[PDB]
């Protein structure tokens, strides 16, 4: 299927200008106007630029979008945490009768300092355990960049293939991430075991951070 | 304020029928082209259909054409889409839009969406969530929304009077085929003893909504 490429990814340092490119042919940018789409996570695309270079009242003036032959360009002057999203740019096709092409899409990331997470560890509960199973929660509060080395230990052997990681995305206030490791348990091996573990090595950390806890303490 | 909500999304076997519904207001609907966009979780956008004001043009992308039939009813300010024939890959949010233009014939651009209704096709059933605490300078608490099916669940605290150090976290396929989630918050520690805390669990596909509070353990 047809599309416009754009770079998966873009990032800058806050107050800096970012710019992200969208290359289509002569059949859909070459003819038609250019949309841009702004998705901020957990929301729809909102219109960003319209007609190549028209703002919808709403939106700075620091987004401006141009067409040049069958390329595009947005540009976001003085970035902000709060531009951390997804950007489609889109064009009408005319060939094969016509047809609506979206951009790739390109996730804008902001740059900042290292950030060391702050770790809690939260035993399962007892309404869990009653019904068979036992959930142990890891998490990382507020940490950058998102890379991170979380492992679990019970009575300090490593575990694997019992555990399941999530990260949120990009903060929009202070560009920090987020992580939850869970690791899953049924209750008779949850109950073999006395010294839950989760340690967590990250680069804005000088060695490891564990945070554990006794099975009934 | 222009305003679309779109519904009738949740989960469907493969091959059977489902039809999607928006309501629009804020604007005069019977000038204005609407549209159909999808987009399946964590990837990009879709075009599906586009419908101009008095329905006398109608167009589908190829990916649908002769599965989906879109319809729109002035009167009652609502735009449709009946989807038949239901693979997994039609797995996506499903967006409403309103064009920029009045009363155009052709193409399509996207003035206003929708926040967009969640399509899950697949062979599971519906399930909803059990919902346990994850008990207490600062102190971390949560819930864990644990074996629910499909996607989404929304997670507010104490009825969205505490918004701030909220993480709720995307959730995770887990290797049973149910979903999982958790929802945290940070407060300060001294808070503990005389601030209450509930997070709210809201699961429409199941129809279960659910107040959990969350208290310090013995």
């Amino acid at each position: 299927q047809s599309v416009l490429t754009q770079p998966p990814s873009a990032s800058g340092t806050p107050g800096q200008r970012v710019t992200i490119s969208c290359s289509g042919s002569s059949s859909n940018i070459g003819s038609n106007f250019v949309y841009w789409y702004q998705q901020l996570p957990g929301t729809a695309p909102k219109l960003l630029i319209y007609r190549n270079n028209q703002r919808p009242s709403g939106v700075p003036d620091r987004f401006s979008g141009s067409r040049s032959g069958t390329s595009a360009s947005l540009a976001i002057s003085g970035l902000r945490s709060e531009d951390e999203a997804d950007y489609y740019c889109a064009a009408w096709d005319d060939s094969l009768g016509g047809h609506y092409v979206f951009g790739t899409g390109t996730k804008v990331t902001v740059l900042r300092t290292v950030a060391a997470p702050s770790v809690f560890i939260f035993p399962p509960s007892d309404e869990q355990l009653k019904s068979g199973t036992a959930s142990v929660v890891c998490l990382l509060n507020n940490f950058y960049p998102r890379e991170a080395k979380v492992q679990w230990k019970v009575d300090n052997a490593l575990q694997s293939g019992n555990s399941q990681e999530s990260v949120t995305e990009q903060d929009s206030k202070d560009s920090t991430y987020s992580l939850s490791s869970t690791l899953t348990l049924s209750k008779a091996d949850y109950e073999k075991h006395k010294v839950y573990a989760c340690e967590v090595t990250h680069q804005g950390l000088s060695s490891p951070v564990t945070k554990s806890f006794n099975r009934g303490e | 304020q222009v305003q679309l909500v779109e519904s009738g999304g949740g989960s469907v076997q493969p091959g059977r029928s489902l039809r999607l519904s928006c309501e629009a207001s804020g604007f005069t609907f019977e000038a204005y082209a609407m549209h159909w966009v999808r987009q399946p979780p964590g990837k990009g956008l879709e075009w599906v259909s586009s419908i101009n004001w008095n329905s006398g043009r109608i167009a589908y992308a190829d990916s649908v054409k002769g599965r989906f039939t879109i319809s729109r009813d002035n009167a009652r300010n609502s735009l449709y889409l009946q989807m038949n024939s239901l693979r997994l890959e039609d797995t996506a949010f499903y967006y409403c839009a309103k064009d920029i233009r009045r009363f155009s014939t052709g193409g399509a651009e996207f003035e206003y969406w929708g926040q967009g209704t969640l399509v899950t096709v697949s062979s599971a059933s519906t399930k909803g969530p059990s919902v346990f605490p994850l008990a207490p300078g600062t102190a971390a608490l949560g819930c864990l929304v644990k074996d629910y099916f499909p996607e989404p669940v929304t997670v507010s605290w104490n009825s969205g009077a505490l918004t701030s150090g909220v993480h709720t976290f995307p959730a995770v396929l887990q290797s049973s085929g149910l979903y999982s989630l958790s929802s945290v918050v940070t407060v300060p520690s001294s808070s503990l003893g005389t601030q209450t805390y509930i997070c709210n669990v809201n699961h429409k596909p199941s129809n279960t909504k659910v107040d959990k509070r969350v208290e310090p353990k013995s």
